[PDB]
Parts: structure tokens; C-alpha cells; sequence
């Protein structure tokens, strides 16, 4: 094996105590794991780390109106090791 | 931030039940801060709906005042209306509004 | 094998590119390398990192005045996975 | 910051060589940014030193100027001095009189 990305699906309301998000019920943030290099190539040995974070588009209300907009870095898509 | 249950005004079959659940999927953030959570339930002699919303309590609403809006838990108390049955409640702890109680708990 | 402590000689001069130090010519910073679980028990898996670290006392001049001093965090004593 | 070599005056076989190394173990931070590095070497009819040390070039050292203080490299020029054969040289890079240069390099 491998450092590289590991799949996991966070509920918003059961993980992360937020009721407020009406849409998604939740999503995959996965997260990176797996052995690295004992050596660096460019403290510890390099670790399995997050290289690009995407944002995830959310639907919630505020009063009576919805809005659709979206969280920064909220899911792993590449891992990294350093 | 006060979440509650806001789906104005909804058909519902909530009757002849100690508490029901307000089946509504919108939990919202109020936004006003001082905005409670309200549920009002009436019968005509037509059909029974259920209202979640939102509301400041220093407002009346439905002329009426929120005097429970403090309590933790939407416990109905009845208001007299001509020509139907209402019940109202107001509570302030996230998504109250969600599970409506007919007289006082056990 | 564990997360741990790995022994590390640096040397002032070749690595650190420090030409003031008088004594000692160099020493043993260590690092730490090392699987870790999968999962945590109070993003990424848990990784080898430095836990304490300690200094070191150096002798170095100034003008020809001598002056024995020393340096905070210089060497890994023990390692923990986080 | 400048570090300079700063023995002070210690015995040398340096002799008949076209450079020589200092032998200094003392590397040190010069301690006044201006400073620059030193090196004399005198031969009298008894013996040799070498003597190694920071020191401001705006100000004389042995009644002499330090002209040559911008150049990197020590390279021993004469001075005039009876009894005795009497060298010296400046520089500012790096432990730079830890090397001496008589006459100039190849």
C-alpha cells in the first residue's frame, strides 16, 4: 500500500452537530492515509497529508428562504506526503 | 443561533394525540436573533393544518402574545377563535418547534 | 515496527551551515518515523511527530569572549502519533 | 554577520610558503557589525606568530590602515617596521583570514 485518499461519508447532522443543512443530508470528505518515504526529497519522517481540498455546495434557509452556496475545503480529493 | 421548524402553513393529521410530530423538513436559521420557534395547530370543520415559523416574541402573532417562549419545549395551550379549535406554542431551544405537546407532559 | 524516536547525528557546520558554534561540532537531533493507527482515539491518519523535545547547550565566542548558551527544541527526546 | 577567526597572537610556523593556514580554532561572531577580519604576521630573530582578529576598519590597527577590508580573500601585504619582517591583511567574507596569501594568488 500507499499514501492516497481514503473514502468516508460525514453526516451533517450525526458528525458534524449541524442541523441547519437542509441538502445535502451529508457527504463524502474522505481523508488521506498510507505509508510515506522514510526520507524527504525537497522533526519526522514525511506523513499522508492533503494536497487539493474542494468546496461542497450546500442548500439552507434562512427564515423562510433557501439558499444555495457553498463551503471551501471541505473535501479531500488528493493526498500528498511531506 | 435559534434553528426551528419553518414550513408556514401545513395540511396535517396531528388530532386526538397527546403530542405530534410537525413533519416538516425545514429547519431554519431565524434570522432574527431574538426570533423563538412557534407552532399554531387549528381545526375548522373542514381540515386541521399545522403552521411552523419563526417570530419575534415581543410580537403578537395571530394577535396573539407568545407568553411560554423561555420553555424549552412547544407545550400547545389553546386560544379562543370563533368558528375553530387553535392552539398555540413558542418555545426556544433548536428545532422545539419540531414536536408539538397537547396539555402538560407526563 | 511502532512510531518512534530515530537517531539522528547533525552536524553544525555540513548541515546546519552554522560556522559559530565552538563546541560541540554537531549532535544527535534524532526524528521521529513510524506507522500509526489508521483511526485516532481522541483530513488524515494519525502520523509520527516529535512529542518532547529538548535543547541543547552550545559554546560559541563573540569578539574573544567565550559564551555558553543554549538552544530551545534542538533535540527529539520521544516521538507520539497525531 | 562577520565571523572572523580571533586567536589573537599565537605562534606560527608559518614560513616561506606561499599561503598558509591560520590554525585558529576560534570562529567568531565579530561584535560590532562593521567590523572586519584581521590577520598580522611577524618574523623576528627569535620566532614567528600569527596573530588573528576582528576588527573596524575606520579605526588603525598597529598605527596601519586596513585598506584592502572590502576584498574577501586575506592576501598579506608588508609594512615597514624595524627589527623585524611585518605583514597584514583584511577581508570580509567568512572566517577569511583563516587562509593568508603572500604576494598575490596564481
Amino acid at each position: 500500500e500507499n499514501c492516497c485518499v481514503r473514502p468516508l461519508y460525514i453526516d451533517f447532522r450525526q458528525d458534524l452537530g449541524w442541523k441547519w443543512v437542509h441538502e445535502p443530508k451529508g457527504y463524502y470528505a474522505n481523508f488521506c492515509s498510507g505509508p510515506c518515504p522514510y526520507l524527504r526529497s525537497a522533526s519526522a519522517s514525511p506523513c499522508c497529508v492533503p494536497q487539493d481540498l474542494e468546496p461542497l455546495t450546500i442548500l439552507y434557509y434562512v427564515g423562510r428562504t433557501p439558499k444555495v452556496e457553498q463551503l471551501s475545503n471541505m473535501v479531500v480529493k488528493s493526498c500528498k506526503c511531506s | 443561533p435559534q434553528l426551528c421548524k419553518f414550513c408556514d402553513v401545513r395540511f396535517s393529521t396531528c388530532d386526538n394525540q397527546k403530542s405530534c410530530m410537525s413533519n416538516c423538513s425545514i429547519t431554519s436559521i431565524c434570522e432574527k436573533p431574538q426570533e423563538v420557534c412557534v407552532a399554531v395547530w387549528r381545526k375548522n370543520d373542514e381540515n386541521i393544518t399545522l403552521e411552523t415559523v419563526c417570530h419575534d416574541p415581543k410580537l403578537p402573532y395571530h394577535d396573539f402574545i407568545l407568553e411560554d417562549a423561555a420553555s424549552p419545549k412547544c407545550i400547545m395551550k389553546e386560544k379562543k377563535k370563533p368558528g375553530e379549535t387553535f392552539f398555540m406554542c413558542s418555545c426556544s431551544s433548536d428545532e422545539c418547534n419540531d414536536n408539538i405537546i397537547f396539555s402538560e407532559e407526563y
